[PDB]
């Protein structure tokens, strides 16, 4: 238990280390989707329209 | 004793080492006080260490091994601490010895991992004195095994007969094999 | 740490114990004309002022005599 | 008799509420804060501890408490002692022992109960569980209070406090490496202690034991440190090397290491003032000027007046060497003024550059700036006056006459004129065209700036460096938001 915490903890080192490139992928992809949906809802607003009050 | 003494540089840069031996012996006393003062004589220490002229390669390799890790990386100090040949040194609680055996074990099992995946072919040469000084303090830990580090360090070294002698004198054999496989299944 | 300021403040107490309110009042004779004035300009005005304090302080009254001689 | 006899008991219990509430808020707040996860939550009470030390540095606590008011000395923590569980009766004892001394009177002393301070740390410091953080957080705050007033035969008592501190925890340590918030705090606590009795060290003794042991304790600090506490421990070594060490073969250009994040929000100012003080003896013109002026502009938190007068004094002293001496313009404080009053006449006399008169003016009333020691940079200034003057000539017109400007420079001779002017040309800080046609020495003195003269190569490194500093400032505005959203 005393000495096993090192090598047992290394599995948590790998499990937490593997999340770096993952959160890189999410933060680099979800903003591309943010500008995709942003331009998609932006292009809905068209110039030809009716004027009310 | 001395702090800014520069005469030891001229004595180290001089021939007839019968005066260099006691000058280095007194240098080992003030080396912990001032390690940076030897940086000017490091080159000459390497010069007198590479050649076989000087009779005591451990007097040079110990000074270099205790000034390199104080100056730069632990690799260059480790090459001369492991390259010091026969070294008579008892177990001590000093920072130097515990750091050179700490990096010695860390790089030892590092080479054991670099050579564990290649059983045959292009096998890297491993010096026997590394096995001597690792298995010496290792057996010192294996006096009673402390029932915690036997299978742990025995598994980290990736060696074949390192753990067969551990289970010889051991209490609660089913607990040692159950704890052993428990540690093996979690790595 | 901020604990090394104590001996420096003791040196300031020795400098203040050299002259007791002598530079505050004697220098205050000029500070009363320097108070509330921008001290950035006082470096140039004090530079040329102290520069001309030895000789040729004004020198504007002498140009009328230096016109015919030079 | 009726004035002080009737108005005597109002004063004493004035700091009692803020000192008891302060030690209970920082003690119970720190222990009760990091008690669950000491290793997880780190550096939350560091700024609190240093802000309380700098807040208590100007305490006027002890002015009359020597006469039967020293009852605060025999008391101590007494928090959950002698037993870790079942602390309810001790919760009652917390009010009991504080209430016993307040019924009629109290038997008190000043120098009697000083040595037997190790009675509790032999068995249980506070609770036998949090011994390190409660041992240092218990002993280290109250010890400088009793150890105040260093004079009057307290030096021996301070030595007793030394051997008590080392003997209890820091002979080596209590456990080899605490490796927690009380370890990283213990670095600056033991360091601050070393600055506390550093006056005792430099008072009559010198370096042959403790600061020499600070190398073994300095590298025993593990090399994996952030080098904050290790660097603060290096500050006392460099200050010990400041007055008289004088060897430059090791710490100069060998002490220079990887340089980890060593800021402390003060250590750039005082540490950079130290390395600039040591780098100020070789007459550094480019580096120590900008970095030491920056260090002058740093550390505005507590005081920028009482301490910056020395880095300002050395700053202008090394600024007048280049010929251009900027005086005090943007800072208004009545400390640098009085500090600069004796030096003002000569620092204004540098630009005019009169040799014979100002040479007598210096030693005439010169007491402190020449009594500072070894008169090195002023004995270099006595012959640097002519070099700053001939540099003003380099800032002046090109043609050099034999009578007008030579007589003006107090040097009327043909050989030494071109010889010393050539000694100013070989420096490389100016530009001149040495030509001899009829005997007169000309010069092109082209000081035209890089405007329309190779601009890309001129401010190229300016763009790269400015974008590097502003871009690491962009990192300095990206990472702190992560340190904000880390907890939520």
């Amino acid at each position: 238990d005393l000495y096993s915490r090192y090598k047992k903890l290394q599995q948590e080192l790998e499990f937490l280390e593997v999340q770096e490139e993952y959160i890189k992928d999410e933060q680099k992809n979800l903003k591309k989707e943010f500008l995709h949906a942003q331009e998609e809802v932006k292009r809905i607003q068209s110039i030809p329209l009716v004027i009310g009050q | 004793m001395i702090t800014s003494a520069a005469g030891i540089i001229s004595l180290l840069d001089e021939d007839e080492p019968q005066l260099k031996e006691f000058a280095l012996h007194k240098l080992n006393a003030v080396v912990n006080d001032f390690w940076a003062e030897i940086s000017e004589s490091v080159d000459k220490i390497e010069v007198l260490y590479e050649d076989e002229g000087f009779r005591s390669r451990q007097f040079a390799a110990l000074v270099a091994s205790k000034v390199f890790y104080h100056l730069g990386a632990f690799e260059e100090s480790l090459n001369y601490a492991l390259g010091a040949g026969d070294l008579f040194n008892v177990n001590d609680n000093s920072e130097y010895v515990e750091t050179i055996i700490a990096k010695c074990i860390d790089h030892y099992t590092k080479q054991c991992v670099e050579n564990a995946d290649l059983p045959e072919g292009e096998k890297k040469p491993i010096d026997q004195r590394l096995e001597g000084i690792v298995n010496k303090m290792f057996q010192r830990c294996l006096d009673d095994h402390k029932y915690k580090q036997a299978i742990g360090i025995a598994l980290e070294t990736r060696r074949l007969d390192v753990f067969e002698k551990t289970i010889l004198e051991s209490n609660d054999v089913p607990g040692m094999l159950a704890y052993s496989l428990k540690l093996c299944m979690s790595l | 740490m901020s604990e090394k300021k104590q001996p420096v403040d003791l040196g300031l107490l020795e400098e203040d114990d050299e002259f007791e309110e002598f530079p505050a009042e004697d220098w205050a004779g000029l500070d009363e004309d320097e108070d509330a004035h921008v001290w950035e300009d006082n470096w140039d005005d004090d530079n040329v002022e102290d520069d001309f304090s030895n000789q040729l302080r004004a020198e504007l009254e002498k140009h009328g005599y230096k016109m015919e001689t030079s | 008799p009726p004035g002080g006899g009737e108005q005597e008991p109002p004063p004493p219990p004035a700091p009692q509420d803020v000192e008891m509430k302060e030690e209970a808020a920082t003690g119970g707040g720190s222990t009760g804060e990091a008690d669950g996860k000491t290793a997880a939550a780190a550096a939350e009470h560091s700024q609190r501890e240093l802000d309380t030390v700098t807040l208590e540095d100007i305490k006027e606590h002890v002015k009359q408490l020597e006469k039967a008011v020293s009852g605060k000395e025999p008391r101590f923590v007494l928090r959950a002692l002698r037993m870790l569980p079942s602390t309810s009766r001790r919760l009652n004892h917390y009010v009991l022992y504080k209430a016993v001394q307040g019924f009629f009177t109290s038997n008190n002393a000043t120098r009697d109960f000083l040595l037997p301070f190790l009675e509790e740390p032999m068995d249980t410091e506070a609770d036998l569980q949090f011994r390190p953080r409660t041992g240092k957080a218990a002993s280290t705050p109250l010890l400088p209070e009793v150890e105040a007033y260093l004079q009057l035969l307290v030096v021996i008592f301070m030595m007793n406090s030394k051997r008590y501190k080392e003997a209890q925890k820091i002979s080596d340590d209590l456990m080899q490496k605490i490796s927690t918030q009380n370890r990283r705090a213990l670095d600056l606590v033991a360091a601050k202690c070393y600055y506390y009795h550093a006056r005792v060290y430099e008072f009559l003794d010198k370096l042959d034991v403790v600061r020499s042991f600070l190398h073994a304790r300095l590298r025993t600090a593990t090399l994996r440190h952030d080098a904050d506490g290790q660097a603060t421990l290096l500050n006392l070594l460099l200050r010990n090397y400041l007055h008289y060490s004088l060897y430059d073969q090791a710490e100069k250009l060998v002490s220079k290491s990887v340089f980890p994040e060593q800021a402390n929000n003060n250590e750039w100012a005082r540490y950079l003032y130290y390395t600039g003080r040591i780098k100020a003896i070789q007459l550094e013109y480019s580096e120590a000027r900008r970095t030491m002026t920056n260090a002058l502009r740093k550390a505005p938190q507590h005081t920028a007046v009482g301490f910056k007068q020395t880095v300002h004094k050395l700053l202008i002293v090394v600024e007048l060497l280049l010929g251009e001496i900027p005086d005090r313009l943007q800072f208004r404080q009545p400390s640098l003024k009085r500090s600069l009053m004796p030096y003002f006449l000569l620092t204004q006399a540098v630009r005019t550059g009169n040799l014979a008169k100002f040479n007598q003016v210096l030693d005439q009333f010169g007491e402190k700036f020449q009594a500072d020691g070894t008169y090195t940079l002023i004995i270099r200034l006595r012959h640097n006056v002519i070099k700053t003057g001939v540099r003003m000539i380099s800032l002046s017109y090109s043609r050099i006459s034999l009578a007008d400007i030579a007589q003006k420079l107090q040097l009327d001779s043909p050989e030494d004129a071109e010889f010393i002017v050539a000694k100013a040309i070989r420096d490389g800080v100016i530009e001149a065209s040495i030509n001899h046609e009829k005997g007169y020495v000309q010069s092109k003195e082209m000081i035209d700036i890089y405007s329309t003269r190779e601009p890309q190569l001129a401010f190229h490194q300016r763009i790269s460096f400015c974008l590097d500093i502003h871009n690491m400032s962009v990192k300095a505005m990206r990472f702190p938001p992560k340190s904000y959203n880390k907890d939520l």
